[PDB]
């Protein structure tokens, strides 16, 4: 329908087709083995079902929204809001892993008795209910229902509005910048870097108390984790920001597209970086 | 001293000749004519969950419904296998147990291991220790009830012993093994038993005279498991050399070997089905292989565990096989 | 009901199964006459010793009493947190040598199929009895290939290097060597520090960081 | 050392004098047991679902 749009679709299709098999393989290897039923694998399969849902539902929904089929307004809210719910759940699952990996080094002796797998499930369920609220906030009245009905009435029609549905048309940008980014994406990013900087001190302190190579490998593992999260979510959110605060700031179209697939791309890199590094997890996949 | 021992070796030469003399045929060619059974597909009907460490032994009750299991978490659990209900969970004084047994009356269980003590527990008093049979100088590796009154035990100290539970004394000792005894099996008529040891020999013992009538060699390494054929005139052994062998009492020699080139791991447990046709054996490769005992072809595999099958047993009525494993689960199959 | 009995018993299993899962289990292995007894005096068939130090319950199993073959019961201790190995330094000349017999025993437990991932706490004993007796006899009786000054500092560090370098699994298990002291606090404190380091490194291997 | 060792020989003497049966008779008895009890073996010849206690 357009050269740039067609390119974006193909990238999305392959992101989906690499996000759904790897993540179900994480869920498969968790369910077939019984040595992966402790506290930290609960958080990992929570991340896994979040990211496979991305590759399952978010990617087709995102492709459909981009193509813009003409749709009634309340119908487009129930299409656009599952993109918000599922992607947010990925972010909060990532945050939950980091708190788990922080407790392994802050309280290592009484770790097993404090974060018991029963308490893991309440925190996982807590992440998901917070994911659903942030996603369903547009349907509760924080949307462009106000702005669209003025434009509809001007050309003369009446009833319920029918628009070429695009994400910037039904979801207001003061929601995305002030509530999605500044409350529910930016504090999770900053809590991760504070948790992981603190983790690196405690790990380094123990090692000092042949060792330089392990310390640099641990720092390389932590850096890669933080950079991939900060490379995914940050560009798309900044583009939303400079669309709100600078309304006349013109930016190209394929820039906006390229940001979106990076956000989806995180759901593909999650099993490679998180589960494929664990030795117990890797060996039941190889065998 | 040397010439006297070779004189015993001179006796060994005629014994080999005498055993060869009566090998008029092979079991394989005698049983060549029958149709083979073909693939047998037992599915797991129950998973018994609740142990929190490796399971080392199990034993069916004679009612074919209750079973007892022993694990390194210090718990002896009696399961109602039909409903998956736990009937009793007995807390063990020492958690390093290696064997358990169910009394035929159902009133008693026995258990022991690296503590060198065989503890007898009265189930029909909650469950309390009724006797601690002391006297072995190695780990207790196996124990079996002749009846409520009497229990035969085997030990790493190279002896087996028959105990009178009421008085707590060894009534007869069975010496003659030259390595730690790993397993024993009571004859159906309970007047004889066989023992398996790490000297690669099995020995048939007479309970009332208390000495070894016959010794069966042929294995090249440790015998971990042993089980009578259901008519009591033959038995099968399981060894670390990845083979099982069937030995006949009256023919006093090996009759059949059960092995594949593609199985190289040790055998941990063996049992016959009710009719004797199937010999089921548990392997270090996490699987149980089902052999046709008459024709030595492998009939099937039971692959449902993530660690060694350490114990198994077939019900008295023949209806089911239970397998217990180091991965902390028991499964019931038929 | 019968399922009520099943559920009540299952509750006691989960209760007692976590109460006994917060206790560090330490297999204690040594040679005959190697000085195992002095370590157990400080801290208070198979013999189980239970002591609590700094809110950590330690179960230490002295299994040296068993005269049976090791290969038949060593898989029962696959889940022990660490292995405490006691070596008598004074026994480098006594009796085919006693120190050579202990090095072959050490090389069996360290390169075992079950103990690939289990760290070894190594205790060298009688460093005072070793320090005085080292001048009347060289280490060439025990270790011929030794080319060092015959003083306690150099000799002890060579014996520790011989015992350590028998670790072929240099990446996954670590040998912590401490020369035992007569004061009770120091030896138990080292055991707690070694157990703390192995527990932290076990947690790190489950993240994927280590 | 000889006197303690010699006692094994009398056991070997006991094993030496027993009568052994030919494999042809011995093996025939085992197959005869298996064929006669084929109908009482639920693992050899599988039972219907309803009769089976574990999964009726
Ligand atoms: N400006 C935007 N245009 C289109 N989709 C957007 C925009 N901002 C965020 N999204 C969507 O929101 C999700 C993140 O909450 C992303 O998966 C992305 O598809």
């Amino acid at each position: 329908i357009s050269a740039f749009q067609a390119a974006y679709i193909g990238i999305e299709v392959l992101i989906a087709l690499v996000s759904v098999p790897g993540n179900v393989l994480v869920i498969w290897a968790v369910k077939v083995n019984q040595a992966l039923r402790d506290a930290t694998f609960c958080f990992i399969v929570s991340l896994a079902v979040a990211d496979v849902a991305v590759g399952a539902l978010v990617i087709p929904l995102a492709i459909l929204i981009n193509i813009g089929p003409q749709t009634y307004f309340h119908t487009c809210l129930m299409v656009a809001c599952p993109v918000l719910i599922l992607t947010q759940s990925s972010i909060l699952a990532l945050l939950a892993i980091a708190v788990d990996r922080y407790l392994r080094v802050k309280i290592p002796l009484r770790y097993k008795m404090v974060v018991t797998p029963r308490r893991a499930a309440v925190a996982i369920a807590g992440c998901w209910i917070l994911s659903f609220v942030v996603g369903l906030t547009p349907m509760f009245g924080w949307n462009n229902l106000s702005a669209v009905e003025r434009a509809w009435a001007a050309n003369g029609s009446m009833g319920e509005p029918v628009i070429k549905c695009e994400f910037e048309k039904v979801i207001s940008m003061e929601y995305m910048v002030y509530f999605n980014f500044f409350v529910w994406v930016l504090p999770p990013l900053l809590l991760m870097v504070l948790i992981y900087l603190e983790v690196f001190y405690l790990i380094r302190k123990q090692l000092n108390k042949k060792y330089y190579g392990k310390e640099l490998k641990i720092a390389k593992s932590l850096a890669l984790i933080l950079f991939l999260f900060a490379l995914s979510w940050l560009p798309l959110h900044i583009l939303n920001c400079i669309t709100l605060f600078c309304p006349s700031c013109h930016k190209p179209s394929i820039l906006t597209y390229i940001a979106i697939f990076l956000t989806h791309g995180n759901s593909a890199m999650n099993p490679i970086v998180y589960a494929f590094r664990i030795q117990k997890f890797r060996v039941t996949f190889l065998k | 001293l040397d010439q006297l021992r070779q004189e015993a070796e001179q006796l060994k030469n005629q014994i080999r000749d005498a055993r060869k003399a009566c090998a008029d045929a092979t079991l394989s060619q005698i049983t060549n004519n029958i149709d083979p059974v073909g693939r047998i597909q037992m599915r797991t009907r129950r998973t018994l969950r609740g142990h929190l460490a490796k399971i080392y032994a199990m034993h069916w009750g004679t009612d074919s419904r209750l079973l007892v299991s022993a694990s390194q978490d210090g718990k002896l659990i009696i399961w109602d296998s039909y409903t998956t209900n736990k009937v009793h969970a007995i807390p063990l004084r020492s958690s390093w147990v290696m064997t358990c047994a169910y009394a035929p009356s159902g009133n008693y269980v026995a258990c022991g291991g690296l503590d060198n003590i065989c503890s007898i527990y009265n189930l029909k008093t909650n469950v309390r220790v009724s006797r601690e049979l002391a006297g072995h100088t190695g780990y207790l590796s196996c124990c079996r009830f002749l009846d409520d009154n009497q229990i035969v035990t085997s030990s790493g100290d190279t002896t087996c012993a028959l105990w009178d539970i009421e008085t707590g004394q060894q009534t007869t000792t069975f010496t003659g093994h030259t390595g730690d005894v790993m397993s024993l099996s009571l004859a159906p008529d309970t007047r004889l038993f066989v023992s398996g040891a790490c000297d690669a020999s099995a020995k048939l013992w007479d309970v009332r005279e208390g000495m070894c009538r016959q010794t069966f060699t042929g294995h090249e390494s440790d015998i971990n498991a042993i089980c009578f054929f259901p008519n009591g005139n033959a038995f099968a052994t399981g060894s670390d050399d990845a083979t099982c062998r069937l030995f006949d009492l009256r023919a006093d020699q090996e009759l059949m070997t059960y092995s594949h080139d593609n199985i190289i791991c040790g055998i941990t447990s063996v049992s016959f089905s009710k009719s004797g046709r199937l010999l089921l054996a548990g392997y270090d490769d996490f699987n149980c292989n089902v052999w046709d005992a008459l024709k030595a072809d492998r009939a099937g595999v039971l692959a449902g565990h993530d660690n060694r099958v350490s114990c198994l047993g077939v019900t008295d009525d023949g209806m089911a096989v239970a397998t217990g494993s180091w991965d902390s689960f028991l499964k019931i199959w038929n | 009901a019968a399922a009520e009995r099943s559920k009540m018993i299952d509750k006691n299993l989960r209760e007692d199964g976590e109460k006994a899962a917060r206790e560090v289990k330490l297999l204690l292995l040594g040679a005959g006459e190697s000085g195992k007894n002095t370590i157990v005096k400080q801290m208070k068939g198979i013999v189980e010793t239970h002591f609590t130090f700094k809110d950590l319950h330690f179960k230490m199993f002295d299994v040296g009493a068993q005269r049976s073959e090791r290969k038949k019961w060593i898989h029962c201790f696959e889940g022990v947190t660490a292995i405490i190995f006691c070596v008598a330094l004074s026994a480098y000349d006594l009796v085919m040598n006693r120190m050579h017999a202990s090095m072959k025993l050490f090389d069996s437990i360290c390169n075992n199929k079950w103990f690939t991932d289990t760290s070894i706490i190594l205790f060298l004993n009688k460093k005072d009895l070793f320090e005085e007796k080292i001048t009347h006899s060289p280490l060439t009786i025990c270790f011929p290939e030794y080319t060092g000054a015959n003083k306690y500092d150099e000799a002890a560090s060579y014996i520790q290097s011989k015992f350590e370098d028998l670790n072929k699994r240099k990446d996954t298990k670590e040998i912590y060597t401490h020369f035992t002291c007569s004061t009770d606090t120091k030896n138990v404190q080292f055991v707690f520090d070694a157990v703390t380091d192995v527990i932290i490194k076990n947690n790190l291997k489950d993240c994927g960081l280590f | 050392s000889i006197a303690q060792a010699r006692k094994l020989v009398e056991q070997l003497k006991m094993e030496a004098n027993i009568d052994r049966i030919k494999v042809s008779k011995a093996a025939a008895d085992l197959m005869a047991y298996c064929e006669a009890h084929a109908k009482e073996d639920p693992l050899l010849t599988p039972v219907p679902a309803s009769e089976n206690p574990f999964r009726e």
